[PDB]
């Protein structure tokens, strides 16, 4: 299973003309691309080592692709301001995102996209890829407009075939990285809270992918976890870190496991402190 | 319209050993609007050159960013993150703790 | 690489 998903985002800036535009692409949890109008060079540019030996013509169609759909959400910023009757004074925010997934096959699994405005669901594409359905009650003549001129296609196009064959070419290309499976380094650290009490922390540290579960148990087992649990973040190096946290009566430390389950692990490793 | 107020996660690149050089990351996601203003500090101080990932969003649209530079912890050392968002009536600091 | 077009909403 793998993945090739962009995320687009254009902010108006009433003041400062011209809104902001941000693109970045990813192939799984590997960011590999990206295209900001507001940096040195507005060029679709190399954000991953195995991107750095391509073309003119590689970048220069790309820089056209995002460049276009910056000026077409420039417009469309314009007339969903008019949509939701809101003044030509506030920042608002449309973003897209769209991407295709294979299956173990290696082949089409399935593909995704929508709009958003003001971080809220405006435009969805259907799960067939046939046509569009608003989400957001204002975003139905946007569904019409869309359906009648029959726009699903080329996207479906684009999901089915294109996006497909580049997620192809992008895993040969950086197969040394994005295809090895880096499994968690792992301990449990001990914090006494009180005389009573301590929090047992279970540490995940430089995995690759990001999908990780962490899972506490002891022992006469009703439920039951009560974890403090953080949000799967980015160590910087392409890894991922993340840990879950319990309390514990203390000198009953001993009668907890934290359960470790990714996929570079043969098997799921236990940890009890 | 639509605002969400920004998770924050101080912390390390690799494990904290005093002496050792290493990474301070400031990991701000959950947010929305995009803009947003991060600093990492260092005793109070406003260190400099710090960079940060491209802006990108997940799935429920919120932003997340990775705001970073290079650093050697001390034990005498205090470090931190600042972070002002529209949704923050005022500035939110959160202190790097190595244990976190 | 990313869709080379998108929508007038």
């Amino acid at each position: 299973s793998h993945s090739l998903k962009y995320f687009h985002t254009s902010v108006s800036r009433p003041g400062r003309g011209e809104p902001r535009f941000i693109s970045v692409g990813y192939v799984d949890d590997t960011q590999f691309v990206r295209f900001d109008n507001d940096a040195a060079s507005p060029r679709m540019v190399p954000r991953a080592p195995w991107m750095e030996q391509e073309g003119s013509e590689y970048w220069d169609r790309e820089t056209r692709s995002a460049r276009d759909t910056a000026q077409i959400f420039r417009v469309n910023l314009r007339t969903l301001r008019g949509y939701y009757n809101q003044s030509e004074a506030g920042s608002h925010t449309l973003q897209w995102m769209h991407g295709c997934e294979l299956g173990p096959d290696r082949r089409f699994l399935r593909g995704y996209e929508q709009f958003a405005y003001d971080g809220k669901d405006y435009l969805t594409l259907n799960e067939d890829l046939r046509s569009w359905t608003a989400v957001d009650t204002a975003a139905q003549i946007s569904e019409q407009k869309s359906n009648d001129a029959s726009e699903a296609e080329h996207q479906r196009a684009y999901l089915e075939d294109t996006c497909v064959e580049w997620l192809h070419k992008y895993l040969e290309k950086g197969k040394e990285t994005l295809l090895h499976l880096e499994p968690p380094k792992t301990h449990v650290t001990h914090h006494p809270i009180s005389d009573h009490e301590a929090t047992l922390r279970c540490w995940a540290l430089g995995f690759y992918p990001a999908e990780i579960t962490l899972t506490w148990q002891q022992d006469g087992e009703g439920h039951t976890q009560d974890t403090e649990l953080v949000e799967t973040r980015p160590a910087g190096d392409g890894t991922f870190q993340k840990w879950a946290a319990v309390v514990v009566p203390s000198g009953e430390e001993q009668r907890y496991t934290c359960h470790v389950q990714h996929e570079g692990l043969p098997e799921p490793v236990t940890l009890r402190w | 319209m639509i605002q969400r107020t920004p998770k924050i996660q101080v912390y390390s690149r690799h494990p904290a050993e005093n002496g050792k050089s290493n990474f301070l990351n400031c990991y701000v996601s959950g947010f929305h609007p995009s803009d947003i203003e991060v600093d990492l500090l260092k005793n109070g101080e406003r260190i400099e050159k710090v960079e940060h990932s491209d802006l990108s969003f997940s799935k429920d649209w919120s932003f997340y960013l990775l705001y970073y530079t290079e650093f050697t912890p001390t034990e005498k050392d205090e470090y931190a993150c600042r972070v002002n968002h529209v949704t923050l009536s005022q500035p939110k600091i959160v202190k790097w703790d190595r244990d976190m | 690489v990313m869709a080379p077009r998108t929508l007038f909403l």
